[PDB]
């Protein structure tokens, strides 16, 4: 009955900058509102609630304010444990619920990705299915794009990708993407290509081998 | 302290029954509401419904009314929420919450419960190598395939070797197994002589290997 609207919905921030997220309801609320944190494998916790009180045990870098319908979180100056996803809630009127949640990454300079591609193992293709995979290595930010090519053919629908964590010493992501086909499919053509599109670099790079090449 | 303990996490099938609790320890049980929140994989926080264990009395989420029941036993301190037939829709996370009723927010959580619901039964993987060049940085891995449920476990040279280590999340293929790649960025000078073998372990299945991972020839 309440819809609780948060933005953005992504953040990235140097580690001392001041960080806002903004939370909307489609009516007032008077100050029932809670903001919670969510590190990645753990429960959330509250962290502000009634809109602007600090719960005991949270640094005072945290504030809230607003009241009505719009609400801000603010993080005065960001320290890496900080790095996390934020819920905001209402509590003003039953169904209680839940913003979407606002993800803040930290920022570091922008980092082209190292790419790397292996081709199926022969232990593998025994069993009647080929996966190739292309490793995209320390890059940032984490926005990138893998594009598979079989003798130049664009694959899509055929791949699924992965992204670790952000690193805590590098800040830097890294990215699996695995091309999967049948055998006789792999065995048909030569070419196997995986072409990685990134902010940091200014044209897309390109690894590939021909099935055979080890 | 305020504690709230949850059960451990639930492998299911479609169309079965789960019954998961959540116990409240180091303050009075029955003079608190305890709220359950659903978080499916990647997903936000849902409020599913909530219940004051000294009476039972229970609201639900309009979503959730008629989808489950949530209960209590105060003899023990313990709250539920249960399924009488699952779907793999139901595959989340579980936190149970105390609710606090002056300002009404949820200031203790549980440390949750991962339900996962599955029509695909247990596998263990298959691991094959990520090979590197044998003709500098270069990268080599382990591909760990066609396992059921999640976890497993991956290190490299029984755990000697941590540097430039990237264990991927696994994921989720059509055929309801999953597939996960760990790889290692290493010199290329030491291809020829540095052994490179991945420790993969799927206790589920009671699945362990170890593969060693080099160049190929041609």
């Amino acid at each position: 009955d309440i819809q609780m609207t948060q933005s953005p919905s992504s953040l990235s921030a140097s580690v001392g900058d001041r960080v806002t997220i903004t939370c909307r309801a489609s009516q007032s609320i008077s100050s029932y509102l809670n903001w919670y944190q969510q590190k990645p494998g753990k429960a959330p916790k509250l962290l502000i609630y009634a809109a602007s009180s600090l719960q005991s045990g949270v640094p005072s870098r945290f504030s809230g304010s607003g009241s009505g319908t719009d609400f801000t979180l603010t993080i005065s100056s960001l320290q890496p444990e900080d790095f996390a996803t934020y819920y905001c809630q209402q509590s003003y009127s039953t169904p209680l619920t839940f913003g979407q949640g606002t993800k803040v990454e930290v920022k570091r300079t922008v980092a082209a990705p190292s790419v790397f591609i292996f081709p199926p193992s022969d232990e593998q293709l025994k069993s009647g299915t080929a996966s190739v995979v292309c490793l995209l290595n320390n890059f940032y930010p984490r926005e990138a794009k893998v594009q598979w090519k079989v003798d130049n053919a664009l694959q899509s629908g055929n791949s699924q990708e992965s992204v670790t964590e952000q690193d805590s010493k590098d800040s830097t992501y890294s990215l699996s993407s695995t091309l999967t086909l049948s055998k006789a499919d792999y065995e048909k053509h030569k070419v196997y290509a995986c072409e990685v599109t990134h902010q940091g670099l200014s044209s897309p790079v390109t690894k590939s081998f021909n099935r055979g090449e080890c | 302290e305020v504690q709230l303990v949850q059960s451990g996490a639930e492998v299911k099938k479609p169309g079965e029954s789960l019954k998961i609790s959540c116990k409240g320890s180091g303050y009075s049980f029955t003079s608190y509401w305890i709220g359950w929140v659903r978080q499916m994989p990647g997903k936000g926080l849902e409020w599913m419904g909530i219940i004051y264990p000294g009476d039972s009395d229970t609201r639900y989420s309009p979503s959730f009314q008629g989808q489950v029941t949530i209960s209590a036993d105060k003899s023990i301190s313990t709250a539920y929420l249960q399924w009488s037939s699952l779907k793999a829709s139901d595959t989340a996370m579980y936190y149970c919450a105390r609710y606090d009723g002056i300002y009404g927010e949820l200031d203790f959580w549980g440390q949750g419960t991962l339900v996962t619901v599955s029509s695909a039964s247990t596998k263990g993987p298959s691991v094959f190598p990520l090979a590197p060049s044998s003709k500098g940085t270069a990268a080599l891995g382990c591909l760990v395939k066609d396992y059921f449920p999640e976890p497993v476990t991956v290190s490299w040279n029984s755990g000697a070797l941590t540097s430039g280590v990237h264990t991927f999340p696994a994921v989720l293929q059509s055929s309801g197994l999953y597939s996960l790649s760990s790889v290692v960025t290493v010199p290329s000078s030491s291809l020829g002589t540095q052994t490179y073998i991945c420790n993969v372990n799927h206790k589920p299945s009671n699945t362990k290997v170890d593969k060693k991972v080099e160049p190929k020839s041609c």
